[PDB]
């Protein structure tokens, strides 16, 4: 009689990605030693890239990050369509008013986020280089403006805002006041009106290919042992061992008459293994009856 | 030989077949869609299987 | 530049006969000593493509459609083709695609492109260090508003005469998967005088390209009014079409025999069978 059905269980897991190689320069517009106005920002466009969030996130260097929709330890599993940064350079009490749905100073006349956002907010304090002796003019924004500006709007236009009805032409009269001031920063000034630079992370998901993703981790190889094994492309429970097959370049896995994949080439360094799965079979019972003995 | 092989052949080959899911392989399928909204394909691969 | 050349005459797209080309790898999945059948977008055998040349008056560029997927396949002794044009527009209007081989590694730009009514290349001032090297570039203009951008593998490229008969082959198949444009490529070396050498041979896989761009037509690049004349050169295009192969694979992976299930009433008995010879019976 069979009375059951054995299985050798995988000690453990093994999880070996591509390298992550010749990164593009992501962190440029982190790096950046002077950014553009609030109403000036400019969008980084990063496709057919790999950016690390580990070092941006988990080694905890900057002052202080936001995150909306998702968890910072979750954007290594997940990515979008595309992914932008928004660089732009604000004060300490506008911070606050960096965030979706929410309304301010620089939130309608400046730069928005939509009520859908799922990006994150990164910023640190740059009053060490953003700051200097007499104060630093370079950077302007938009105080009073006639409409709300759209979601992910950049307008770099200059004009002269009129509260009332005047014929101001290039001239300051009653009621006809400049839209665009300058920046107070000093050293000597507290923490709220400190430079900080908020760098704003913006995804974007469309029916095109994700290109931009988060970093691969991997794991070290094992061999002659049952495990549990993904390299990049599939799951699967085997014993791994080398052989003598031969791929050709491009060939990732392969597969046996039965379509099941009897082999897969490492995605990481190059090897070749073929696939087999791990033991199993039938419990068979050999006994007597039970009048006869218990053996 | 030949129907037996043609048989054991496939029973082996149904693995592939997708059985109206999004794919035939589950570990995708459980990686990607909440539980509930993910009992309904595999149900209808369980079965179909 | 605005003005056309004086011997241009558009030609008819004549026929002509392929044998066993269309056959390549559809995926990266290694099988030995088994036969497959797979569904993608094919070509089919013994089929009619085009058969086009220019010479120094004989000058053909018709427009021909991408949507079915086209092949390549060109014959020439030093490569003088380095690369085609392609989009929907064929402007700047919508994004379009090159793929150019600037003698170094294969170059990929997908941007906004202002057409220019007679573009041209050569080579400018080479009496000292000749090295054949690319100068200027006069295809295109002007570049913006660029999405993506890559650079290939090297490839190597030696422009010193030669004698004798033609010593490559180009077989290219681009197609557009889902958005992955798929690039296929395969170089042996022959002897054929002329037109086509009997031989069996698969296209390989170069990159997979995720782009995601429609593109409905496609052109090739002039490279070489009435004092300026076309170079010597050859191609064929094909159309890709939905067909049906059964594949033979060796030892080694490499396909040794390829059979078009729908192509003759044999065949279907052979995708029927799954057997490339056929038993005695009905």
């Amino acid at each position: 009689y069979q009375t059951s059905n054995f299985r050798v269980q995988p000690t453990e897991s093994i999880v070996r990605f591509p390298n992550i190689t010749n990164l593009c320069p992501f962190g440029e517009v982190f790096n950046a030693t002077r950014f553009a106005s609030v109403y000036a920002w400019n969008r980084k466009r990063i496709s057919n890239c790999v950016a690390d969030y580990s070092v941006l996130y988990n080694s905890a260097s900057f002052s202080t990050f936001k995150c909306y929709g998702v968890s910072p330890t979750k954007l290594n599993d997940l990515c979008f369509t595309n992914v932008y940064a928004d660089s732009f350079v604000i004060r300490g009490d506008e911070v606050r008013q960096i965030a979706p749905g929410q309304t301010g100073n620089i939130a309608d006349y400046n730069y928005k986020l939509p009520d859908d956002f799922t990006g994150c907010v990164i910023a640190w304090n740059s009053n060490n280089l953003d700051s200097k002796v007499g104060g630093n003019y370079n950077y302007l924004y938009r105080l009073f403006r006639k409409s709300n500006l759209k979601p992910f709007e950049r307008d770099i236009s200059t004009e002269i805002y009129q509260a009332g009805s005047t014929p101001c032409n290039g001239v300051k009269g009653f009621n006809c006041y400049f839209p665009l001031q300058s920046y107070g920063f000093q050293p000597t000034y507290g923490v709220g009106y400190q430079p900080y630079r908020v760098v704003v992370l913006s995804f974007e998901l469309l029916h095109a290919p994700a290109t931009v993703c988060g970093p691969k981790k991997s794991t070290n190889l094992v061999k002659n042992k049952c495990v549990n094994f993904n390299f990049n492309g599939l799951t699967g429970t085997g014993v791994l061992t080398e052989s003598n097959k031969k791929f050709l370049p491009f060939q990732q896995f392969g597969r046996d008459i039965a379509d099941t994949t009897d082999a897969v080439r490492d995605p990481q360094t190059l090897e070749i293994l073929d696939i087999t799965p791990c033991s199993f079979g039938g419990v068979s019972v050999i006994t007597p009856g039970t009048n006869t003995s218990n053996q | 030989v030949n129907q037996n092989a043609q048989a054991l052949n496939t029973l082996v080959k149904q693995l592939s077949s997708n059985f109206g899911a999004i794919s035939s392989v589950l570990n995708d399928i459980l990686s990607r869609l909440d539980p509930p909204e993910a009992e309904v394909q595999i149900d209808r691969l369980i079965t179909g299987r | 530049q605005c003005v056309n050349f004086t011997t241009r005459t558009q030609l008819p797209p004549a026929y002509t006969n392929s044998f066993t080309r269309g056959v390549y790898y559809p995926d990266k999945v290694f099988r030995s000593s088994v036969l497959h059948s797979t569904q993608d977008l094919f070509l089919p055998f013994f089929s009619n493509v085009t058969w086009f040349h220019a010479i120094h008056k004989r000058f053909a560029n018709p427009v021909l459609p991408f949507n079915d997927g086209v092949y390549f396949a060109s014959t020439e002794k030093s490569n003088i083709i380095r690369g085609w044009i392609f989009g929907t527009t064929l402007d700047s209007k919508t994004q379009s695609l090159l793929i150019v081989n600037n003698a170094t590694n294969v170059v990929i730009k997908v941007c906004e492109f202002q057409f220019c009514n007679d573009p041209f290349l050569g080579v400018y001032y080479h009496k000292n260090n000749k090295s054949w090297m690319e100068s200027e570039f006069r295809v295109y203009s002007s570049a913006n508003n660029c999405t993506f951008e890559y650079v290939s593998q090297p490839f190597l490229m030696d422009l010193e005469g030669k004698q004798g008969n033609f010593k490559n082959l180009r077989e290219f198949v681009f197609k557009n998967i889902d958005g992955y444009f798929k690039i296929y490529s395969k170089h042996t070396p022959i002897n054929l005088v002329r037109g086509l050498p009997q031989g069996f041979s698969a296209l390989e896989p170069l990159v997979d390209l995720p782009i995601g761009i429609n593109i409905t037509r496609f052109q090739t690049l002039h490279i070489s009014s009435s004092g300026w004349t076309a170079g010597a050169a050859a191609y064929y295009v094909g159309y890709l079409q939905p067909r049906t192969f059964l594949l033979k694979y060796n030892e080694n992976g490499t396909i040794t025999d390829a059979v078009d299930c729908a192509l003759d009433p044999l065949s279907e008995t052979k995708c029927t069978l799954k057997s490339f010879t056929v038993e005695k019976g009905i």
